């Protein structure tokens, strides 16, 4: 719809997955190498609920990108997909409310 | 990459 800088991904995690030592770092691992893939990545941001701490929300996770070229041939391979077995909702997200760090 | 579980994401297209 509109590239902007920051790319959201929702609705492929789940806290059952982000709760433990090495299945949180898991998905961190394969997000990483996976944005990383068309492009450079800044950095991503995964939530970490507590023994279930932030479980309110949790399951959204969101990359930080360099380029919007990339970004948006990234989206354009990830999007609808399946992480696992569910689609995979793809959002554009703004620099701005992203370092607000709105979600954790 | 990886450490214990396999590559197995983006399963569609």
């Amino acid at each position: 719809g509109h590239p902007t800088e920051v790319l959201c991904l929702m609705n492929m995690v789940l806290p059952e997955e982000l709760l433990d030592d090495e299945e949180y770092e898991e998905i961190v691992e394969d997000v990483r190498d996976e944005c990383s893939k068309y492009g450079l990545v800044k950095s991503i941001e995964i939530p970490r609920p507590v023994d279930g701490v932030e479980v309110p929300g949790c399951g959204k996770i969101f990359v930080e990108f360099t380029s919007v070229f990339d970004c948006q041939k990234a989206m354009q391979g990830l999007t609808g997909r399946k992480f696992a077995n569910r689609v995979v909702v793809t959002k554009y997200c703004d620099p701005d409310s992203y370092h607000r760090r709105d979600f954790w | 990459p990886s450490k214990k579980r396999k590559r197995s994401r983006w399963n569609q297209d």
